[PDB]
């Protein structure tokens, strides 16, 4: 079987301009393992994103988190794109604080 | 449900590619990891090692130097009889569960592409009658060597329990530690003309099990959507909880946060329309 990926993003703190946090991108129920997973900050691929060591659910499909520590600003946007074999183009998803 | 399982992760791509992870967990907790480059186990805590000995881990560093290599090996090379077609994965997870303070099984599963394949039971596997004929050719395969099985038997039944008994034991500061969430309401996405979606997200709770509603007063709100409960890197949990409302009716809502670390006091936050 293949299992599309499920990718939500989400800050740890409440969201606050000039005062830093941690991004987060958790991305679960996929098969096969392989995946590509990038935070963006303007659309631009961040560097050092950490990611936890695979492994997966009761039903076989793989999880990850992947997060850096980050700075909202007003103008700044934060995104998590996921590129995967069931995907048909890579999926972009916003880290937006009032949705 | 507390459980104990060492997960394989053997992903066969190509003609000559091909990666092999494996690591312990303790339910959603990582514990341990395989270092093949140096051929041992990476305890992940100081409690990790439970409470065997230094020589008991050399030996279980034994077997799994041994065992990791043989399998990946013996996979690619049965691959063709099998009909595994490249690219293709193997998953396994084995480990032992504890229901009220007791070891209530253990088990060994494997799964071909994301589905049950074959599973070890009453020391001998079996294959998962979906599978088809190659699930019954690769247990008549790996039943044909009655000491491998006794030695994958003795480790469900007699190392596993132990095991996991001195793990939670040695990590009972880290696994019985209470830390006190914070929580923060917002606007969700709008359900459409004169509605809005209110959002209450609680953040760094540790344990697992959390209570959160939107409250008119102390009439809970029916119509609150819990999320997925969602992990951080600092090992502690997120939860949002939304409720979907016209309007004129945002006025007098609450959200209301209790956790076992709270000591009784309740997180309240107010939904301001002002
Ligand atoms: C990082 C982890 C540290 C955790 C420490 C805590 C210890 C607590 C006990 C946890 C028990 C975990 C579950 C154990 C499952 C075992 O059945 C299982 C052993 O299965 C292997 O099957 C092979 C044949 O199919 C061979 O018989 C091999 O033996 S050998 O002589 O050829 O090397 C045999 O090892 N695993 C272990 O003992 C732990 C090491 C696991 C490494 C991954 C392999 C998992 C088994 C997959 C199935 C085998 C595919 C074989 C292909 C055909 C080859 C003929
Ligand atoms: C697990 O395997 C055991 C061992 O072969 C089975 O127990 C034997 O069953 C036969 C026939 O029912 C009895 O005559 C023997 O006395 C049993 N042996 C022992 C050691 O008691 C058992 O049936 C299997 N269980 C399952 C559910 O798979
Ligand atoms: C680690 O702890 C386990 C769990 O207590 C020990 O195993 C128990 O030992 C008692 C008496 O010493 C036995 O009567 C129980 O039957 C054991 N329970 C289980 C689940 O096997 C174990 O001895 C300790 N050390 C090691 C090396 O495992
Ligand atoms: C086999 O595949 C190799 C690795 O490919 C890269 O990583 C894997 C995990 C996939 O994500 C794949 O899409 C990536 O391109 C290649 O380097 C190699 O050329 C391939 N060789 C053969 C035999 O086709
Ligand atoms: C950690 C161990 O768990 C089990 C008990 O039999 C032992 O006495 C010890 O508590």
């Amino acid at each position: 079987i293949q299992r599309t990926p499920k990718i939500q993003v989400y800050s740890r703190h409440p969201a606050e301009n000039g005062k830093s946090n941690f991004l987060n991108c958790y991305v679960s129920g996929f098969h096969p393992s392989d995946i590509e997973v990038d935070l963006l900050k303007n659309g631009e691929r961040i560097e050092k994103v950490e990611h936890s060591d695979l492994s997966f659910s009761k039903d076989w499909s793989f999880y990850l988190l992947y997060y850096t520590e980050f700075t909202p600003t007003e103008k700044d946007e934060y995104a998590c794109r996921v590129n995967h074999v069931t995907l048909s183009q890579p999926k972009i998803v916003k880290w937006d604080r009032d949705m | 449900p507390l459980s104990f399982h060492v997960i394989w992760i053997a992903s066969f791509y190509n003609h000559s590619w091909k990666q092999n992870l494996v690591s312990g967990w303790l339910s959603d907790l990582q514990t341990h990891t395989w270092d093949s480059n140096s051929s041992t186990i990476v305890f992940l805590w100081p409690w990790s090692r439970g409470n065997f000995s230094n020589e008991e881990w050399k030996e279980l560093e034994t077997l799994f130097r041994i065992r990791t290599i043989r399998s990946f090996e013996g996979i690619r090379r049965y691959a063709h009889e099998l009909q595994f077609e490249y690219p293709f994965e193997i998953q396994v997870t084995g480990g032992c569960e504890l229901h009220s303070g007791k070891v209530s099984g253990s088990f060994l599963q494997l799964a071909y592409q994301g589905s049950d394949f074959v599973s070890f039971q009453n020391n001998s596997w079996l294959p998962y009658p979906v599978a088809g004929n190659m699930a019954k050719h690769f247990c008549k395969v790996l039943n044909q060597n009655q000491h491998e099985n006794d030695i994958t038997h003795n480790l469900l039944s007699d190392t596993c329990p132990r095991f996991i008994l001195g793990l939670l034991d040695a990590g009972k500061a880290h696994l019985q530690r209470q830390v006190k969430p914070e929580a923060w309401l917002s606007h969700g996405p709008s359900p459409g003309p004169g509605h809005l979606q209110l959002v209450c997200h609680v953040s760094g709770f540790y344990p697992k099990p959390v209570w959160v509603m939107w409250m008119r007063g102390e009439q809970e709100q029916q119509g609150t959507q819990r999320g997925d409960i969602l992990p951080s890197a600092d090992g502690t949990w997120y939860l949002r909880a939304t409720l979907e409302v016209a309007a004129g009716e945002a006025a007098d809502l609450s959200c209301r946060v209790k956790h076992s670390s709270l000591e009784g006091q309740d997180i309240v936050l107010y939904w301001h329309h002002h």
